């Protein structure tokens, strides 16, 4: 049900919903996760890891967490330690404005700078599965951490950008983001039940396409949708509209990687 | 002969007093029109009971007929934006002003001359579709 508490593997307390942001609170009466529009056997597969299919990627993630990968010989391990300390709360607080690059930085694109210049190896496609099965395993070890993504400061343009955005018709069948998870959540599109289009729940692994789903890679294919053209993975225009997102939520809990239709 | 889209003649309230086209539309391709995913994809958003899974986004159809003019239905496909600003309700009968439009949903950019997402033909069969819904 809409109303049930989520918990996960009897350990973990996931926020579903939570008191809408300031920024937002003229256009919602409280903030949901995607969890809260599925159906009950839906939302079951989430509330054990041993159901959820989505971590069987994160494990196989865990194991290349410890494996020497290119020319420099050494492993993420070698220099974070062990992934539940190391990677602690990040995907609570990410997209933000990184000190080395003077810009608000993914989770992703921090991963490839550090197999590149760090580890001399190949870096992984963006929304590809070697990067969304790693990102998945950095969200899997803050699950239950509330979302807190920072909107103002240096990351304030970038959050302004993602802003407009979300509210942009686009495509020729002429759609915001807003028009229908702020609109029309709660109602349906075919037999697709219009969430709030959070993305706190991600990488998501979707029982549709049975693969774990970066952000990026639901944005575009969100574009795309409407018969427009979508911005490039990766690209200026959707790290802001993450950032922008991710606020929209701040407050539920890290739930990835989640089950969704 | 058909009124191109340039072309249509669109009152204050938004109603389209003469049809598109002078062929005589068909119900039988509206119907089917309506829930190709392909054209019209109105079942997304409307339920017509007439007629599975539909969306509750738009109004039930049922009895449209009843009480709209035809006029004002060919005005909402005309460009739905006319008759309900702001509508979420696609403009199945426009060409102009679109923010990056795709080709179909293949994500490459339009270049050129813009199609609408329906024909004249295509609206009137819908129309004459919806007249049915009485
Ligand atoms: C030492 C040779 C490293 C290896 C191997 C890996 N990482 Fe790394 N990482 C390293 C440093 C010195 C830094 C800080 C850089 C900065 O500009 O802030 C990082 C940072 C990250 C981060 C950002 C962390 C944060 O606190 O915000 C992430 C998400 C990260 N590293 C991921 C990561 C992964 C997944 C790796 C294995 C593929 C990996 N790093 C290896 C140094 C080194
Ligand atoms: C209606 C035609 C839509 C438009 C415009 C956009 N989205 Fe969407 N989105 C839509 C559906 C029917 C669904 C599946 C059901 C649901 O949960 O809402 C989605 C889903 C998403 C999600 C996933 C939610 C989750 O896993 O909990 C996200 C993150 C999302 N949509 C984002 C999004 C954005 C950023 C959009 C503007 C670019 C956008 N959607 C437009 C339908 C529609
Ligand atoms: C969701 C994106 C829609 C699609 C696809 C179609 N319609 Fe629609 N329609 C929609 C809404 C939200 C509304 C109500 C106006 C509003 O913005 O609040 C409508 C309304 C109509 C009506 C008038 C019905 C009434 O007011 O009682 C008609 C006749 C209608 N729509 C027809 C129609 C057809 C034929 C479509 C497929 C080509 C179609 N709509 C798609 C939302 C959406």
């Amino acid at each position: 049900g809409p109303d049930d508490p989520l918990v996960i593997n009897g350990e973990i307390e996931i926020v579903t919903r939570a008191p809408t942001p300031a920024h937002l609170a003229d256009r919602f009466d409280e903030i949901r996760s995607g969890w809260t529009f599925r159906t009950d056997d839906t939302q079951a597969l989430e509330m054990d890891d041993f159901e959820n299919s989505g971590m069987v990627f994160v494990e196989e993630a865990r194991a290349v967490w410890d494996r020497p990968e290119g020319t420099e010989g050494k492993a993420c391990a070698d220099c974070h330690g062990a992934v539940d300390d190391g990677m602690y709360g990040l995907r609570a607080v990410y997209p933000k404005y990184v000190e080395s690059a003077g810009k608000v930085r993914t989770v992703e694109q921090m991963i490839n700078a550090c197999r590149t210049s760090r580890m001399g190896a190949p870096e992984w496609d963006y929304i590809g599965p070697d990067m969304t099965a790693m990102v998945a395993l950095i969200a899997s070890v803050s699950r239950g951490m509330p979302v807190s993504v920072a909107i103002d400061g240096p990351a304030q343009s970038t959050w302004e950008k993602g802003r407009e955005i979300y509210y942009t018709r686009y495509g020729q069948l002429d759609l915001s983001c807003a028009s229908c998870h702020e609109q029309y959540f709660d109602h349906y599109i075919r037999a697709d039940h219009l969430s709030q289009g959070q993305i706190n729940g991600f990488p998501s692994y979707r029982l549709k396409n049975a693969r774990l789903n970066a952000v990026h890679d639901r944005f575009r294919g969100c574009i795309r949708d409407t018969r427009g053209v979508p911005f490039a993975v990766g690209s200026p225009e959707f790290v802001a509209l993450e950032l922008y997102v991710a606020s929209r939520g701040n407050g539920l809990s890290v739930e990835g990687p989640s089950v969704r239709n | 002969a058909e009124v191109a889209p340039g072309d249509v003649a669109i009152d204050g309230q938004g109603h389209v007093a003469r049809p598109l086209t002078d062929a005589p539309g068909d119900p039988v391709e509206g119907r089917r029109l309506m829930t190709d995913r392909s054209v019209g994809n109105c079942i997304a958003c409307h339920e017509v009971t007439e007629m599975q899974f539909p969306g509750t986004v738009g109004p039930s159809l049922d009895g449209v007929a009843a009480r709209y003019p035809e006029a004002m239905i060919r005005g909402i496909l005309v460009n739905s934006k006319n008759v309900f600003p702001e509508t979420v309700m696609p403009a199945y009968y426009r060409v102009e002003g679109f923010n990056r439009p795709g080709i179909a949903f293949t994500s490459k950019p339009i270049e050129g001359e813009i199609r609408p997402l329906m024909t004249a033909g295509q609206i009137e069969d819908v129309v004459a579709y919806l007249m049915t819904l009485t």
